[PDB]
């Protein structure tokens, strides 16, 4: 086909492709949720293998999963970090600790939640969030990515 | 009512020490094969 | 003619290039008891263009920083690095240098400039000192590495690499010479920062303030390199079986001893912990240089009272 | 009972032996051969999404509000699992339904607050708030994450088979 | 009922008297709790005096300082009690020295005596605002940079008074009074009838 | 001395300003900064009743996650004058050490990732994966379990985990072999950590160091031995004391707590008494569910204990075991409440971070990353 | 209908205010959500970009205070639905580039004229319409010409609705300001008349956006045509030369017709990427700030207009050059003012 | 609506949020289900009720279907029993 709505979705989608396959994480690695994860890096749950880097530094990371409680001092920090990625970014809040405030929720030196200083995308759920419940937010990053439109919404502006 | 227990008897016994083994070739062999190598291999 | 060589011998590195990442990201997976990247495409080679593709359309930040310089270390760094395929004398190389180790020695140096281009370009005390590490190392493993290759010359009797084709008819310059392979192959290991010499980028140089288009660009050069510098031990000190007749089981064998000396810094990378900055020229300095230099005169001699001064041309 | 980790001639067998050990590197081509080792032996990871790592039934996962059979919802409002919980996540307000029975008219647990403990699984006297199975509800917004009375009864009813099945295993051990 | 070995209950009990015979000033109240525990209690002078005494003394060598902490009783006049747990690897056991400091009336500092104390004493001017002079840098250890207050005086409140989130019109991170969207809830908890004392 | 705010993300736990002053690559001075973690933990537990703040406790300190609970449970069990079973006491012993396992895997594997040796860790995350099985058909939690409590165990074991701990045990030590003959005598593990951080034996008790960080220097100490704490003394192990210690001599004896650790796990399967996992006191211990369900004084117990709490005498009291890091205290000043009234939970940690300013002293950069892996730094524990 | 405001005034509080905000994604759109949010305002906020631009708004909403609805101009159904059950519509719909599926005309009049029918339908209290100032239905640039179209209709399809009138806006993310520092790329920055005889007065964004939400929360504005001005007119020479003033990068004012140079805007405009000038521009940036006559803006409606000069640092200093970003306002010299 | 009938007026805000989106009520609403089950008959005065299951019910109570002119019910199911 040639009618140009048929050649962007598909080009989209290509694009779309391209970053879901290859999404690089960074782990601020704040509190013990970050074990989780070093869990799913491990080898029952490769991370790898979904195209998922084991590290990578902000520069290169296309996805920031906080793990672990955003402590009122480190609150400046997360953000400059989110501030230094790329533009296409993206945020996995993972914890009840950083989802919310999780048990330490109304401690004085808690931010409650990191979608008060981060913009967050997925929220995994659990106290030691389970690392295939990671595996599970990850991939529905995935599928939240594959559905973002870009180019067509381009074309139709 | 039962209670997981160690098996009557007891169970086997485990191994705490390190099994590493000091295997390898003796180092005159080992420097005579390579020097033998060179002496071929300029000839 | 000549164009279509140009996209051989280009085009069939960087896809062979594209590849050897993949082969690092299941080669170090198994030995660390995981598939490593096989969902994407079958078996994950479709893996590779991926992130290719999601690294260049990423914001190259471009910070901010001096920005001339951000672009041309990037470029200089590919640019070098599959230039020195140029003259690799596969089967028949492609364009014949007389002197053509002096180049591929020559255009190794240059590399390091991309290295001290890209850490001062970035604005950073901290990334700055980082570039320093790699220049300093780089230079350092080259004295070693250049007294390697002009004792392997004095034993080929020319700069041209086509002329070890025809002194390695009979035995590899492994046998003879072996005890420099063993340091030609660390110095390969430290000139691609691979592991067990890479304190630079460890942590602490030059990719800090690279992401998207030139993180690749560099990216890709250190790559193909790895490459090269296999293939160039695969030509000195293993050389491949050469039958005038059919010019292909000299690049077959060159195949195979060029992937398996690649795969060889993978399995190193993955088997050990990164050299302290002052241990890994403790090493050049201490440990090779003395070696190297003594072991250079010994080639000097060597030709000489054993009658064997090597035939020029 | 104490041992000494790391506490302690010079002959040409020996040191000839230990310059090998220098020259030729011999203790590092022993790293490699246990990496190349593994290289053969079979990869543990797992399908994620065809093969699941295995939970047993204490696992506590997703919160769910179970039913009696009959279908009157199990809590009585005692409001004990709120008085537990660790980190004030369960909200309950109530009042006397009309059958004149005690009910709760909210029951809020906010997951992002909640921690998973398994107090309040433990807690209930009817045993109608439980740790159910699923680990899998990761939401793109957080307002979905706080859980009403009616997700969580929801909740109860698409996983009350597997809840059934995993109570039964695990309460002889409570 | 833990099984409790008298032996030990008499042996820390002299020592107690020991050390309350050796530094007559500065000890009152010396008493060895029913956990076979020590707790010499010292006025608060003589914290350099007794410290020093337990970790250079031959038939009392107390080496390393487990922790310092401070109570705060809010009706007792002297707020804090420090308290300051140490043991004796030579003689395998442990006592406790505990003395009382007022919110401005500072207690003196034992990182000569121990250099563990560099760390711990900073933790209690955090949180409890102790003062101890001669510290080598007393510094916010736990707080963040910015904090007013001490937190853990009972006096202050669980949720504080700040709270953070990132303002776009100042694209940076902005303090504001706290505003909670479930307040803690207050449980009272204790029951109005005792345990009649064993 | 130009400082770099090295630090967060960088090779420790999310969180170290360490903010330092180096002339070229060699640290002049090293100040440590934290509270990048603090969450307020001590302070939170004062409006919690003693069985709610048990949660705490786990995530003090969380690869430790058990080890740590065990010493508030001694701490409350100690203020009631309460003791566990026989059972829950080898229990807490079979967990307690299958943690010191999990702990060793994650402060030998992580301190190599640093280091740049990065197929331990995968080696043994794989060893660890299978134990925090353990932990979850025990608990319920993969971490964080909130199995032991303050008067013993929360259930009985599975009925089959005893097994399996076991075919784990049996193999373990292989995989432990293995990480040695990649790194104990690496021909260059042993230069980054040979002769790095020695720390003398006098200074080591003086900056309160109390952990391997001793043992490594000479000085003997387990508080394990010293002091037992549950069934501790009836199991038979040895200390791993090393000598010139150094971040090498260190390693090797967490190395040997891991191969002693299993011999301690293999007895406690061999000799696990039957019996009951908690006390008998429906006062301390909460009452059967078949019990609170058919028995009046069984409800009520069940009904005040979860509601209001243990209520335990006044007092107070210091109790120290030996977590995986170091010595773990508690010191739990108790009032008559049902919610303690002050909990200070010395981690060991907040003294060892303090040492890295002697420790690290005329140091290259790098030098730097292998001494907080030599420290196990949680900052769970130092930020408390 | 309404909601008694209860709280402290901070964010996790309630002001009663249910806002339909059509084209928030803007830099005055940021800006409205802001104050709304921070007030504790409900806010409905239509989105056709994507929802990865859409994520910055949400942190600044409290929790449920944000509702993101899709929403396509040409659909008249998505605009019924978002004012469904909203009371105040504020409408920031313009684009100064006129793209291909969307003519001036369309966005100016056409999208604000059905979604100021579509509340009267709904019985929303009140609509706030905001068209760019000196608008004149006989003016020079088609943009200002049709906004002024506009701000007639919706006033029959919805009477007695608000319609502020802002001038080019100041602030981070801005065009006026950026636009010129932006220049730095050009050797030469033309400027019409050699940068004469088109007094400009520009207005910091946030007053923009306080003035307009507290139009939101007054009964005193009805069918007011307020106007944010600011507070000191320039001759855009000044402001051109003290935006490279700050940006530190130097200055070559150089005389253009206008003539050839909307030609220039012809040029940029015919680029696919969002035009970097447009025709419509240039003629804009050369038409004359006209005095203020209409209704008081700022300050009259509760906002005190901040000086250009005092913010100014923090929206040119990414324009600066690596060094001379230290370099602070007060040290460097602040530019006259021209009332003429 | 809901089990207990939480509804939003017309000119009720806060019913926004369910705009382009579903709310979360109740089939099986239990108000009803008890009502629909049969009254338990029995021969003796008072009765128990586990709850059904023992350790798997509610903590067990004696109900005393004393008087015809009402069913006891328990507390805990609201089952209705028929003396
Ligand atoms: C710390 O530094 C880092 C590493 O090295 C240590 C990494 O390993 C990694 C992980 C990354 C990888 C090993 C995989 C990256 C692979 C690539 C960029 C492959 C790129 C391939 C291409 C450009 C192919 C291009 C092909 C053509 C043009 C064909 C034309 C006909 C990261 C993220 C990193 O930051
Ligand atoms: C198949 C590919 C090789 C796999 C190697 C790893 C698997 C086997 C492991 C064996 C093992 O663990 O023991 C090793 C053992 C381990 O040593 P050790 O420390 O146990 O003790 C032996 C040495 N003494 C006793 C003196 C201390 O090392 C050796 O046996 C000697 C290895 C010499 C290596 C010399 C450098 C490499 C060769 C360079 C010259 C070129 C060779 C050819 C190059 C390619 C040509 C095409
Ligand atoms: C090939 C033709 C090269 C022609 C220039 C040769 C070098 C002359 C000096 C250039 C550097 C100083 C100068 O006058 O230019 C300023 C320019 C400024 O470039 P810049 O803007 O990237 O550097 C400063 C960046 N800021 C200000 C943001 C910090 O110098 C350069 O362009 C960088 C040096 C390279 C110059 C061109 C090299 C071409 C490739 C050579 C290989
Ligand atoms: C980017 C910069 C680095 C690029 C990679 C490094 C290039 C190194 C070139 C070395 C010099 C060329 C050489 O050594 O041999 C060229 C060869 C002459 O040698 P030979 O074949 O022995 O001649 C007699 C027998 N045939 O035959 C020739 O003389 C061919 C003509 C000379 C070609 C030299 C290389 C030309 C490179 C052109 C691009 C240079 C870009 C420089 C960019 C920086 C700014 C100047
Ligand atoms: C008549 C005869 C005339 C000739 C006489 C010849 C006499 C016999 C030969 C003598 C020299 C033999 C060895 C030469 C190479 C080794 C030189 C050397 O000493 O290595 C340096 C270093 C030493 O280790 P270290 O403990 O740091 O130093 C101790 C002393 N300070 O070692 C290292 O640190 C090595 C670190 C290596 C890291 C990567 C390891 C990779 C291992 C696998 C690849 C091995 C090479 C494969 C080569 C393939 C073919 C090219
Ligand atoms: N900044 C300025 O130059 C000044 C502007 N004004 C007036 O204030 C209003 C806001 O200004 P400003 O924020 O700078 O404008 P922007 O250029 O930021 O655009 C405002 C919003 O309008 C939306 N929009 C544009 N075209 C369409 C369309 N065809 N259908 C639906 N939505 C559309 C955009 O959404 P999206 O991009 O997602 O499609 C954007 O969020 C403007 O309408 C303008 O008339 C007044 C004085 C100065
Ligand atoms: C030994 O210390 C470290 C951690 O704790 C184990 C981390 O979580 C992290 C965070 C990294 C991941 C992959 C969670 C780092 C970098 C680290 O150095
Ligand atoms: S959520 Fe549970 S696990 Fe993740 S950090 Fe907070 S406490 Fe530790
Ligand atoms: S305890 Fe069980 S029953 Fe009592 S309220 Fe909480 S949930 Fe409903
Ligand atoms: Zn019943």
């Amino acid at each position: 086909r040639s009618r140009a709505e048929y050649v962007v979705t598909k080009l989209d989608d290509l694009i779309n492709w391209a970053r879901r396959s290859s999404l690089w994480p960074m782990t601020f690695g704040l509190a013990c949720c970050a074990v989780e994860m070093m869990h799913m890096a491990a080898p029952r749950y490769d991370m790898d293998r979904f195209g998922v880097v084991f590290r990578a530094s902000p520069r290169q990371a296309d996805v920031m999963i906080v793990a672990g409680t955003l402590t009122n001092k480190m609150a400046p920090a997360l953000r400059k970090v989110y501030d230094q990625m790329p533009e296409p970014r993206y945020v996995v809040s993972m914890g009840s600790c950083a989802n919310g405030g999780g048990y330490y929720h109304y401690s004085y030196s808690v931010v409650r939640g990191c979608d008060r200083i981060v913009p967050v995308d997925i929220y995994v759920p659990g106290c030691p969030p389970t690392a295939e419940a990671l595996l599970y937010g990850i991939l529905q990053l995935q599928r939240k990515i594959k559905r973002e439109q870009k180019l067509k919404i381009w074309y139709r502006r | 009512v039962k209670q997981d227990m160690p098996p009557p008897g007891g169970y086997g016994p485990i191994d705490y020490k390190r099994n590493l083994p000091r295997r390898g070739l003796s180092g005159y062999s080992m420097f005579a094969v390579g020097i033998g190598a060179l002496i071929f291999g300029y000839w | 003619m000549f164009f279509i060589n140009i996209l051989t011998l280009l085009v069939p590195i960087l896809i062979a290039m594209a590849f050897l990442t993949l082969v690092e990201r299941k080669i170090l997976g198994y030995m660390q008891l995981r598939k490593g990247p096989n969902i994407v495409g079958p078996y994950g080679i479709l893996q590779p263009f991926a992130d290719a593709m999601k690294l260049f359309m990423k914001e190259p930040m471009r910070p901010t920083t001096s920005m001339s310089l951000f672009i041309i270390a990037p470029t200089l760094s590919l640019t070098l690095a599959l230039s020195l395929w140029v003259p690799l004398p596969m089967p028949h190389p492609l364009i014949n240098l007389n002197l053509g180790i002096l180049f591929i020695l020559a255009t190794s140096s240059l590399s390091v400039y991309s290295i001290l281009w890209s850490g001062w370009a970035s604005n950073s005390k901290y990334s700055l000192f980082g570039a320093l590490r790699a220049v300093a190392q780089t230079i350092s493993y080259e004295v070693t590495m250049a007294i390697i290759l002009l004792s392997v010359l004095l034993m080929n009797g020319s700069y041209s690499l086509q002329t070890l084709i025809t002194t390695q008819e009979h035995m590899w310059l492994l046998l003879p010479a072996w005890p420099m392979a063993m340091m030609w192959f660390i110095s390969t290991l430290a000139e691609t920062n691979r592991a067990p010499f890479d304190l630079t980028e460890g942590e602490s140089g030059f990719n800090v303030e690279y992401a998207a288009g030139p993180f690749a660009l560099f990216f890709m050069a250190e790559y193909t390199n790895i490459i090269l510098m296999n293939a160039l031990t695969t030509i000195i000190f293993l050389g491949p079986l050469y039958y005038i007749n059919l010019p292909e089981l000299y690049s077959t064998n060159f195949m195979m001893e060029a992937l398996l000396l690649s795969s060889t810094f993978l399995w190193i990378r993955a088997s050990y912990p990164r050299f302290r900055y002052d241990q890994l020229m403790h090493l050049l300095w201490k440990n090779f240089l003395p070696l190297t230099l003594a072991l250079c005169m010994w080639h000097i001699s060597l030709p000489i009272f054993t009658a064997g001064v090597p035939p020029y041309m | 009972t104490y041992k000494y980790v790391n506490k302690k001639e010079v002959d040409m067998k020996s040191a000839t032996d230990n310059a090998a050990r220098i020259l030729m590197w011999t203790e590092l081509i022993r790293g490699l051969g246990m990496t190349l080792s593994y290289l053969f032996r079979e990869p543990a990871t797992i399908n994620y999404p065809f093969e699941k790592g295995p939970l047993s039934p204490r696992f506590r996962g997703e919160h769910a509000l179970r039913r009696y059979p009959s279908g009157e919802e199990r809590c009585i409002a005692c409001k004990l699992c709120e008085a537990i919980c660790p980190a004030q996540a369960i909200t309950i307000e109530a009042e006397p339904r009309a059958d004149g029975s005690r009910r709760t008219t909210r029951y809020d647990i906010d997951m992002t607050k909640c921690i998973y403990c398994g107090f309040c699984q433990e807690a209930c006297p009817v045993d109608a708030i439980v740790e159910g199975p699923n680990f899998e509800f990761s939401t793109e917004t957080h307002e979905e994450l706080l859980y009403n009375k009616e997700k969580l009864l929801n909740n109860g009813d698409k996983w009350e088979a597997e809840i059934a099945a995993n109570i039964q295993a695990d309460y002889l051990y409570r | 009922v833990r099984p409790r070995s008298d032996v030990t209950h008499k042996q820390l009990s002299a020592f107690g008297e020991y050390v309350a015979e050796i530094l007559p000033k500065y000890v009152q109240q010396v008493q060895v709790s029913c956990l076979d525990e020590l707790e010499i209690c010292i006025h608060p002078d003589g914290v350099i005096p007794t410290l020093t005494f337990l970790r250079d003394h031959t038939n009392a060598q107390f080496k390393s300082l487990a922790d310092l902490t401070a109570v705060d009783v809010p009706t007792r006049q002297n707020r804090f009690e420090i308290v300051y747990n140490l043991l004796s690897l030579r003689f395998n056991s442990r006592i406790r020295v505990k003395t009382y400091a007022d919110e401005l009336t500072p207690i003196d500092s034992i990182v000569s005596v121990h250099i563990a104390a560099n760390w711990y004493e900073r933790e209690v001017w955090d949180m409890f605002g102790v003062f101890f002079f001669n510290h080598p840098d007393l510094r916010r250890i736990l707080t963040d940079y910015g904090f007013e207050g001490h937190p853990f005086r009972k006096d202050f409140p669980l949720t504080g008074y700040v709270e953070l989130r990132y303002d776009d019109e100042v694209k940076r991170v902005v303090a504001e009074p706290v505003e909670l969207a479930q307040e803690f809830r207050k449980f009272d908890l204790n029951s109005p009838w005792e345990a009649f004392p064993a | 001395n130009m400082t770099l705010n090295f630090g967060p993300h960088p090779a420790a736990h999310g969180v170290l300003r360490l903010v330092l002053e180096l002339s070229g690559e060699m640290v002049r001075k090293c100040d440590p900064h934290i509270g990048l973690l603090h969450r307020g933990t001590e302070k939170l537990i004062e409006y919690k009743t003693y069985l709610q703040a048990l949660p705490y406790f786990d995530r003090l300190d969380y690869v430790s996650m058990m080890c740590n609970e065990q010493a508030y449970s001694i701490a409350v069990e100690k203020l009631l004058n309460i003791q566990p079973p026989p059972r829950a006491q080898w229990i807490r012993v079979l967990f307690g050490e299958i943690t010191r396992i999990l702990n060793h895997i994650m402060a030998v594997t992580t301190h190599a990732l640093d280091i740049g040796a990065m197929t331990p860790f995968f080696w043994m995350f794989e060893e660890r994966e299978k134990m925090f099985e353990f932990y979850e058909r025990v608990s319920g939690a993969r971490m964080h379990a909130a199995y032991i409590r303050p008067g013993g165990v929360h259930q009985d074991l599975p009925l089959g985990l005893l097994d399996d701990i076991y075919e784990f045990s049996k193999n373990f030590s292989l995989r432990i072999d293995e990480v040695e003959e990649m790194l104990t005598n690496n021909r260059i593990w042993r230069n980054r950590t040979v002769d790095i951080g020695v720390v003398t034996a006098e200074d080591a008790l003086n900056y309160g160091f109390s952990g391997v960080m001793l043992r490594g220097s000479g000085i003997q100490w387990d508080l394990r031995k010293t002091q037992p704490y549950d069934v501790y003394d009836q199991v038979e192990f040895d200390v791993p004391i090393g000598s010139r210690g150094d971040c090498y001599d260190r390693y090797l004896c967490r190395v040997e707590e891991m191969r002693q650790s299993l011999r301690i796990i293999e007895q406690c399967l061999n000799k696990m008494p039957p019996g009951e996992i908690k006390v008998d006191d429906a006062k301390v211990s909460p009452p059967k569910r078949a019990e609170m369900k058919t028995s009046m004084e069984s409800l009520i117990h069940h009904f005040k204990l979860y509601t209001e709490g243990y209520q335990v005498p006044p007092g107070a009291t210091y109790t120290a075991i030996e977590a995986p890091k170091g010595e773990f205290g508690v010191y739990l000043v108790s009032d008559g409440s049902s919610r303690p009234y002050r909990c200070k939970i010395k981690a060991p940690g907040f003294a060892h971070l303090a040492g890295l300013d002697k420790m690290s002293k005329g140091h290259m950069l790098a030098d730097v990353v292998a001494i907080i892996g030599t420290q196990d730094i949680v900052f769970g524990e130092i930020d408390r | 209908h309404a909601v008694i405001p209860h709280g402290k005034g901070g964010r996790s509080s309630v002001s009663g205010v249910v806002a339909t905000v059509f084209g928030a994604t803007g830099f005055l759109g940021r800006y409205v959500v802001n104050h709304l949010g921070r007030m504790g305002s409900q806010v409905i906020i239509p989105y056709r970009c994507d929802v990865y631009d859409i994520m910055h708004l949400r942190l600044m909403g409290d929790l449920g205070q944000l509702t993101f609805l899709e929403w396509d101009a040409r659909d008249k159904d998505s605009i019924r639905k978002a004012v469904q059950h909203s009371n105040v519509v504020i409408n920031l719909i313009g684009r100064e580039w006129e793209t291909r599926n969307f003519d001036f005309e369309d966005v100016f009049v056409n999208i604000p004229r059905a979604i100021a029918q579509a509340s009267k339908e709904a019985g929303v209290e009140r609509f706030i319409h905001v068209s760019h100032l000196n608008a004149s239905m006989k003016s020079s640039s088609k943009s200002l010409r049709s906004k002024a179209v506009g701000e007639k209709e919706v006033r029959s399809v919805f009477p007695e609705a608000i319609i502020i009138r802002p001038s080019d806006i100041f602030g981070r993310e801005d065009r006026f300001l950026n636009h010129f520092a932006n220049y730095r790329w050009f050797l030469a920055v033309p400027l019409v008349s050699l940068g004469f005889k088109t007094v400009k007065q520009p207005v910091y964004v946030a007053d923009v956006s306080k003035g307009i939400v507290n139009a939101t929360k007054d009964p005193d504005a009805v069918g007011k045509t307020f106007a944010f001005t600011g507070p000191n007119r320039y001759l855009l020479f000044h402001l051109v030369k003290y935006i490279f003033g700050m940006t530190h990068r130097t200055f070559i004012p150089y005389p253009l017709p206008l003539f050839v140079y909307s030609w220039i805007g012809k040029l940029f405009g015919l680029s696919p990427f969002e035009p970097w000038t447009t025709k419509d521009k240039v003629e804009r940036i050369h038409i004359s700030d006209v005095m203020p006559t209409d209704l008081p803006g700022l300050e009259d409606l509760g906002v005190q207009p901040t000086p250009l000069e005092l913010k100014s640092i923090e929206v040119l200093r990414r324009h600066r050059t690596y060094r001379w970003l230290s370099s602070e306002i007060e040290e460097t010299k602040p530019a006259k003012t021209v009332n003429y | 609506i809901t089990h207990t009938g939480q509804v939003y007026d017309e000119k009720d805000y806060r019913r926004v949020r369910f705009v382009d989106r579903q709310k979360e009520v109740n089939e099986n609403f239990a108000i009803d289900l008890i009502a629909q089950q049969p009254v338990n008959e029995v021969e003796h005065r008072i009765i128990a009720c586990d709850g059904g299951g023992g350790a798997l019910g509610h903590p067990k109570v004696y109900i005393n279907l004393d008087k015809e002119t009402k069913t006891g019910t328990c507390g805990y199911c609201g089952l209705q029993f028929k003396q």
